[PDB]
């Protein structure tokens, strides 16, 4: 198994620089091109550049001249991309990809690195339980939820019962407002099992190094 | 810039039926070396892109053989012999013939399934929120089809447009439905001046909207 493991989410101030990495394993690092692509929230893909670690050779998108620089460390099988003079236009998920060979495309992909470029301050989420009671909730299934409000930046990770409850979960995309994000998650379980079988949402916000667990009680 | 033009959406495709997605390039993608620099990628919600087809018609490793591609060197087609529910996502064409390499805008594949009414659940503000001076009323509208839906909030019977925040899921990879969340955010002060809170959904599965509500007292 070829693996491309990217560095974690970044919150950085405009005008600064950031260097994100992609650690490759499972193949001869120097024998394959690695490329980088940008995806702004809700948009398509933009290609940034390719690097051949056995060179070192690079091919670049001139739209990013002066802004992006690609490097590779053969000693650690890691590729790097540095982004400078950052603005909110650079806020995006960046992916690294391995080029399968002679023009056979990006066959293996990293998980992406979220970069947020902002002056706003990191803010932990408030997590509120959504429980039924003021109106008998349907009959065979019951819907519960969590309201995750007032955090910055993206992302948060939402699970239920630390991931052991996954069927019937709906976690909604966050919406930004007033410089803070709000997200919701619902979970639907059999009526006969709540509250006997407890239900708890787990909301992780790595940017603020905070996780909060909220048990949903009647 | 070589421009790759794709439709933003597919017609809804019946599960198990064939589908096609097209891309047109502003320039031939065939080289003098005999190589056609056309690729098809798929991105599923919350996932990294997956290569499906390379050099216009070659099947990528890890891609199911339900996928195939063809083209003239200028015009291209991705085909799906039998669509599966898990194939929902955005399909991108791309070129690396010339710098800068570019992508098409992506085509969303939509699965056609039977109509389904939203299951609507409404929730008053938690005590924890009220203590901070806030009052969010949440309405979930889950597992409906088709995606077209309108939500209206009413306070004491009067439409409220202010303070609503809506979020929508992508089509579910298992049951091909959609879900939506709508949150009306008030201050505690204002929330405690009124009594009835109502979430109303307009959807093709009902003449009258589906209404969920509660009374604060
Ligand atoms: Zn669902
Ligand atoms: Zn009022």
């Amino acid at each position: 198994e070829v693996q491309l493991e990217e560095s974690g989410p970044e919150l950085v101030r405009p005008g600064t620089s950031v260097k994100i990495s992609c650690k490759a394993s499972g193949y001869t690092f120097t024998n394959y091109w690695l490329g980088w692509v940008k995806q702004r929230p809700g948009h398509g893909f933009e290609w940034i550049g390719d690097i051949y670690p056995g060179g070192v050779y690079t091919t670049n998108n001139e739209k990013f001249r002066g802004k992006a620089i690609l490097t590779a460390d053969t000693s650690s099988s890691t590729a790097y991309m540095q982004l400078s003079s950052l603005t909110s236009e650079d806020s995006a998920v960046y992916f690294c990809a391995r080029a399968g060979g002679y023009y056979t495309g990006g066959d293996y992909w990293g998980q992406g690195t979220s970069v947020t470029v902002s002056s706003a301050k990191t803010t932990p989420p408030s997590v509120y339980p959504l429980a039924p009671g003021s109106a008998a909730q349907t009959n065979s299934m019951v819907t519960l939820g969590c309201l995750v409000k007032g955090y910055f930046p993206e992302p948060v990770t939402v699970t239920w019962n630390s991931g052991s409850l996954s069927s019937g979960v709906h976690t909604f995309p966050a919406v930004l407002q007033s410089d803070l994000y709000t997200l919701s998650s619902s979970v639907t379980v059999p009526s006969s099992t709540w509250p006997s079988e407890t239900v708890t949402c787990n909301v992780a916000h790595p940017a603020s190094s905070t996780k909060v667990d909220k048990k949903i009680v009647p | 810039d070589i421009v790759l033009t794709q439709a933003a959406f597919s017609n809804p495709v019946t599960l198990g039926a064939s589908a096609s997605i097209s891309c047109r390039s502003s320039k031939s993608l065939l080289n003098s070396n005999g190589i056609i620099h056309m690729y098809w990628y798929l991105q599923k919600p919350g996932q990294s892109p997956q290569l499906l087809i390379y050099q216009m018609s070659k099947l990528a490793s890890g891609a199911p053989d339900r996928f195939s591609g063809s083209g003239s060197g200028t015009d291209f087609t991705l085909r799906i012999s039998r669509v599966e529910a898990e194939d929902v996502g955005v399909y991108y064409c791309a070129q690396n013939l010339e710098l800068p390499y570019t992508f098409g805008g992506g085509t969303k594949l939509e699965i056609k399934r039977a109509d389904a009414a939203p299951t609507v659940s409404i929730f008053p503000p938690s005590s924890e929120q009220l203590t901070s001076g806030g009052a969010s009323v949440v309405c979930f509208l889950n597992n409906f089809y088709p995606k077209d839906i309108n939500v209206k909030w009413k306070i004491d019977g009067s439409e409220r447009q202010n303070g609503v925040l809506n979020s929508w899921t992508d089509q579910d990879t298992k049951d091909s439905t959609y879900s939506m969340s709508s949150t009306l955010t008030l201050t505690k002060d204002e929330y405690e001046r009124h009594n009835s809170y109502t979430c109303e959904a307009t959807h093709k599965t009902s003449t009258s909207p589906i209404v969920k509500s509660f009374n604060r007292n």
